[PDB]
């Protein structure tokens, strides 16, 4: 059964048989600016439209009747829901758009903070086929927040289909490969699958490329090999690279292993620490941190480059950072 | 409230002609006027400098308002607010050299000239609208033929000193201090339930949903407070401002638990201290009347567990049982 | 009057397009445009007997026309004021933009949105820059030569990058390079990125590069090459 009491209104008490979605979770990152018009997940909507708040919870919508507070579903977990007689009065082009990730890359600490959406879709009308291409084109749809969709079948009458962002955790070291880079999730998940990065024809940000040479305390969100590119389609690649993260705050395009003759790498970043060594300042007198022979970040176009600086922060589900 | 007043900030005089339909939206001839203003230079003071000339903005969005009197005539003022931060000091040394730059023949004195002419036309898709050859001047409330300056302050700064004797008193102007914001030349105490820290400001951030504020012009975050925190009946609070779940008497040290609002709860009251996790448990349970009560057969747990060395601990085992609905209690 | 090396198609704007056809044809009205190659506001005709005022794309604006020169023309971010709050009347539309002009009547370099909710940087004609729109006032607007360079480096043009000022604009005078064999433009971008120490000097660069020759010229103000100065 569904119970709900708008705040200081009527109190409802929906009677539930045979669902199919559970579909809002208390703990779910919900975008701050959504259009209510669009299925927005809290039934609740048009508070005060013409004084009369419309519930459109189920599939079937209350009149609207209100002078929110309490909402909460509850479930019989031993239920014959799978096994019941029907006599008792009852009642593809988006699987190429994702791409198979390797379990075993995953780390699996309970403890972590990531954001997600979850959804539980019951088994006496979803299949392992059905479930896995709803849970991947609901991921498709949310377009600025999902970029993982695990499905799990660890329980009895109900497939979960959570939605994350994006999860790659980085250690802070300049280097052409992703190796010091892991999934973290809650759990272990059956199946999980990445949403395929599609980069648009136009940059979205013009960037600026930042006086320093030297970074520190940096966070990485992703390492990118570049040397198999010109110079110039590297950049533009790795310009937009850090438009198709919402939580890029800036990345570096730099040769790294300079020793060595140096490898083309694409560096996108979440915080850019503390920025020194400035070529315009310290002629005299360097006080800070300066030369990194293992790192070419002078000769254009090298550099860390910056998303332009708003007052608009980043996405809430943005993990936090901290020198 | 006590701040540090400062000189006038800007000088402004105004002018009134006649362009010569309704019940129409005339916003859009304030942007035209304005438009064929700026395009002639009198939205600008160009300063006979040594070298370069310095240009001196005397416009804005709110210099031109338009009303209609009559058929065909509109009623057009256009006022020309100087800034003195933008007057340059080595070419308008006094406030006197800024007033007559402001009321003379670089920008009043060039206008009337071209209005009694009869050479101002606006041109709006082929269609002219010519301008009357009168001109007036506000001189504080009595239109003249001659203009007057009168001073004034800037966005975020309160007036102090009224605009008629302004000859009297240079400090005119104050900053709207930290519990206030602007509007309209006064600096208004942030009213209750919202909160400003800056100076100068121009509206005030509410406080967060859970808090509010007892006063009015609250001048800081922490000056937001919860329900508990402003409650003054002695009901001690935890952090994150919430109800402390166990409550002691003033008067006398009897203990007793409240809801999740500061409402008092009955039936709790005990001569014993009760921990706050005592209070958690019989927060979770509603005592009934007599009057939802009937006394007559049915079934009753076995339950045989270790029995007490307690209502307190009885209702905690309900509180685990997760199949008993509910218990009595005998005296 | 411009007129660039290597290109096949000159980056002349539809001013000068419309000045040097009428040219050829011995009109008598022959447009006027300014250094940049925008329409001067102001349009003469023979002799200057008759002048009038046009709009950004040269069209003549309806009852400015005088014999002599017109007292004031409004600029073409003025003019466009106009059309937008006209249209609105004339067509019911709920405008969110409304251009902001300088005191000169040129463009403001950021230009906002009536909400004041998004903010973006024009050029000098009122057209966005790309990758400018953002929340709030843009802090820095690129200029001119720094946008040519970035441009370049998105795959638009040669791969000589133009040089520019401290403040962003193009240094009067472009240098670049010609590879003597083929006479096509030395790829800089990619050369210098890969070979850093063949620019110490010009021993070293010619030692690397023995078959490219240096080409200089003057710069207009859009970087364009001034005709017969290379
Ligand atoms: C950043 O790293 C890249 C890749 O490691 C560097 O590009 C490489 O540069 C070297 C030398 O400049 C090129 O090596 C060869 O040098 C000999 C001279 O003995 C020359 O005869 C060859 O034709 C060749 O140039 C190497 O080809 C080149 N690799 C690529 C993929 O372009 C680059 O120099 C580094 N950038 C900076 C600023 O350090
Ligand atoms: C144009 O300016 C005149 C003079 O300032 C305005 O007339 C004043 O209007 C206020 C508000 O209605 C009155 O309190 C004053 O008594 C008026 N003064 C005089 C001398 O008439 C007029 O309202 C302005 N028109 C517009 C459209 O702003
Ligand atoms: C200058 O242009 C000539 C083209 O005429 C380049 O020489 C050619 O180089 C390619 C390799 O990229 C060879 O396949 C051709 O056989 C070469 N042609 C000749 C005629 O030798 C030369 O590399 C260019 N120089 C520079 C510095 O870019
Ligand atoms: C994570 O936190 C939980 C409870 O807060 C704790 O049980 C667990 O040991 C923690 N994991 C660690 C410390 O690795």
């Amino acid at each position: 059964f569904i119970l709900v009491q708008v705040q200081g209104g009527p109190l409802l008490c929906g009677l539930l048989s045979s669902p199919d979605v559970l579909l809002c979770h208390v703990r779910d990152w919900r975008d701050p600016a959504e259009a209510q018009a669009n299925a927005s997940c809290p039934g609740v909507t048009y508070d005060q439209d013409s004084r009369q708040v419309t519930l459109r919870l189920g599939g079937q919508e209350i009149r609207g009747l209100t002078p929110t507070s309490f909402q909460q579903v509850y479930l019989w977990k031993d239920s014959d829901m799978g096994s019941r007689s029907e006599s008792m009065g009852c009642r593809d082009l988006t699987t190429g758009l994702f791409s198979p990730v390797d379990l075993i890359q995953v780390i699996v600490d309970g403890n972590v903070s990531l954001p997600s959406q979850q959804h539980w879709l019951f088994k006496h009308l979803f299949s392992l086929q059905q479930a896995n291409l709803w849970c991947l084109s609901r991921c498709a749809g949310e377009p600025s927040f999902c970029q993982l969709a695990e499905v799990t079948d660890s329980e009895p009458l109900y497939f979960t289909c959570t939605l994350y962002p994006e999860a790659q955790v980085c250690d802070d070291i300049l280097e052409s490969s992703p190796k010091g880079c892991r999934l973290i999730l809650p759990r272990r998940p059956s199946a999980l699958y990445r949403k395929k990065v599609v980069l648009q024809d136009r940059v979205k940000n013009f960037y600026n490329r930042l006086p320093f040479q030297k970074l520190t305390g940096i966070s990485i969100r992703n390492k990118v090999p570049m040397s198999d590119k010109s110079i110039s389609s590297g950049f533009f690649e790795c310009e937009r690279l850090c438009d198709m993260d919402p939580c890029c705050t800036g990345f570096g395009f730099l040769n790294v292993s300079q020793l060595k003759g140096g490898e083309v790498t694409c560096l996108t970043l979440n915080s850019l620490g503390l920025q020194t060594c400035s070529e315009e300042y310290g002629g005299v007198w360097r006080i800070l941190d300066c030369g990194s022979p293992d790192t070419e970040v002078r000769t254009y176009p090298f550099g860390w480059y910056q998303k332009p600086v708003s007052p608009s922060d980043a996405p809430s589900f943005c993990p936090s950072v901290a020198l | 409230a006590c701040q540090r007043p400062q000189f006038w900030q800007t000088l402004q005089t105004q002018a009134q002609f006649q362009l010569l339909d309704y019940s129409g939206l005339l916003l859009a001839f304030q942007v035209f006027l304005l438009d064929e203003l700026t395009a002639r230079g009198f939205c600008q003071i160009q300063v006979k400098t040594a070298g370069t000339p310095v240009s001196i903005p005397v416009c804005d969005d709110s210099s031109v308002k338009v009303e209609c009197l009559s058929r065909e005539r509109l009623g057009v003022n256009i006022t020309w607010k100087l800034q003195l931060v933008d007057a340059p000091p080595a070419s308008l040394p006094d406030l006197q050299d800024v007033e007559e730059a402001l009321a003379g023949k670089y920008l009043a004195g060039r206008f009337a000239d071209l209005i009694q002419s009869g050479t101002f036309q606006l041109h709006l898709d082929s269609k002219t609208f010519s301008a009357d050859t009168s001109i007036r001047f506000l001189q504080g409330d009595r239109f003249g033929i001659s203009p007057r300056t009168q001073f004034g302050c800037l966005e975020g700064f309160g007036r102090v000193v009224a605009a008629s004797d302004a000859s009297q008193d240079a400090l005119g102007c104050v900053k709207c201090p930290e519990g206030s914001y602007f509007q309209d030349e006064q600096c208004i105490p942030c009213p209750a339930g919202f909160y400003q820290e800056q100076a100068g400001s121009l509206a005030c951030v509410p406080c967060p949903e859970g808090r509010t504020t007892v006063y009015a012009g609250a001048f800081s975050q922490t000056h937001c407070v919860t329900d508990c925190q402003k409650n003054e009946v002695g009901l001690q609070c935890d952090q994150d401002g919430q109800y402390r779940a166990s409550q002691r008497d003033r008067t006398s040290g009897k203990a007793f638990c409240v809801d999740g609002e500061g409402r008092r709860l009955p039936w709790t009251e005990a001569e014993a201290p009760l921990v706050d996790a005592q209070c958690l448990v019989m927060r979770k349970f509603e005592k009934l009347p007599e009057s939802k009560v009937i006394f007559s057969a049915d079934v009753a747990v076995m339950v045989r567990s270790e029995v007490p060395g307690s209502l307190m601990q009885c209702l905690a085992d309900c509180a685990l049982d997760e199949a008993c609905g509910f218990l009595t209690v005998s005296t | 009057n411009i007129f660039e090396x290597q290109v096949d198609a000159q980056p002349l704007r539809p001013c000068e397009l419309q000045r040097e056809r009428a040219f050829l044809k011995r009109e008598d009205y022959v447009p006027q445009c300014a250094e940049d190659g925008s329409f001067q506001t102001v349009q003469c005709g023979k002799d200057g007997a008759s002048c009038w005022c046009v709009d950004a794309d040269g069209r003549e604006v309806p009852g400015s026309r005088q014999p002599g020169r017109p007292a004031a023309c409004l600029s073409f971010c003025q003019l466009q004021k106009q059309q937008i709050l006209l249209s609105s009347y004339i067509n019911s539309t709920a405008t969110s933009y409304l251009p902001q002009c300088q005191d000169s009547g040129d463009y403001s370099p950021v230009q906002c949105d009536l909400r004041r909710r998004q903010c973006w940087c024009v050029d000098a004609e009122g057209m966005e820059v790309y990758g400018t729109r953002q929340q709030g006032r843009p802090a820095r607007c690129p200029r001119s030569c720094e946008i040519r360079n970035r441009r370049l480096l998105h795959g638009v043009g040669d791969r000589s990058p133009p040089q520019c000022s401290p403040d962003g604009a193009f240094r009067p005078v472009q240098c670049k390079f010609v590879n003597t064999t083929d006479m096509m433009i030395f790829d800089l971008v990619h050369s210098y990125s890969r070979f850093p120490d063949a620019f110490v000097t010009f021993s070293s660069f010619r030692s690397r590069f023995p078959e490219v020759s240096g080409y200089c010229y003057c710069a207009d103000s859009q970087g364009r090459e001034l005709a017969e100065t290379g």
